[PDB]
């Protein structure tokens, strides 16, 4: 249900979702 | 009967999320704010 | 030059990017594509008709690991958003 | 005469390839 190339970039959340449903 | 009201009111949460995403809205609403600013700062760039 | 980091000029338009070749379909008409954000993509060479994508050369921060100094001076780096072929 | 002109009339204002861009 729920859903560049300028210097901006997304780091990664520490707990991976897999992780976090565990 | 307890354990038939539970089973049951458990199967109704699946329904309502299942067609209808108004309950999502809050979560849904964090994304937005955040994706639009980082359009609005791009955009900035193109601005003499 | 294709498939590499080339700083590029076409029709006199400049920039620096990685030249490779696109399956987008251009119109006859149109010369430069651009993306959502209005920076351009994709071009059309001057002088063979063939259709351009420009996707910026690779960059990313750059992470030290270090246990304290204090401990010792070994130390990992950590190349961002990178893969382990551009290093 | 007259008529109603309904929808059409719109060109491509420029050299661009925007995908899936409303612009
Ligand atoms: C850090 O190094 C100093 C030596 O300059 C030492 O005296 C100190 O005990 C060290 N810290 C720890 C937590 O061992
Ligand atoms: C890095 O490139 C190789 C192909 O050269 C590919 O198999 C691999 O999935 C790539 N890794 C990432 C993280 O994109």
């Amino acid at each position: 249900k729920v859903t560049k190339f300028n210097g901006l970039t997304v780091l990664p959340p520490l707990l991976t979702d897999e992780m976090i449903a565990q | 009967l307890i354990a038939n009201q539970f089973n049951s009111a458990i199967g109704k949460i699946q329904d309502s999320l299942s067609s209808t995403a108004s309950a999502l809205g809050k979560l849904q609403d964090v994304v937005n704010q955040n994706a639009q600013a980082l359009n609005t700062l791009v955009k900035q760039l193109s601005s003499n | 030059v294709k498939n590499k980091c080339v700083n590029f000029n076409f029709n006199g338009l400049t920039g620096t990017g990685v030249l490779t070749e696109s399956n987008k379909k251009f119109l006859p008409f149109q010369q430069f594509g651009r993306d959502i954000a209005d920076t351009t993509d994709a071009v059309r060479d001057p002088q063979t008709l063939e259709i351009l994508d420009i996707t910026p050369c690779s960059f990313g921060g750059v992470s030290v690991i270090t246990p304290g100094t204090n401990t010792s001076n070994q130390v990992a780096v950590l190349y961002q958003d990178v893969n382990c072929t551009e290093v | 005469a007259y008529t109603n002109s309904f929808t059409r009339g719109v060109y491509y204002p420029d050299k661009v390839f925007r995908s899936s861009v409303l612009h």
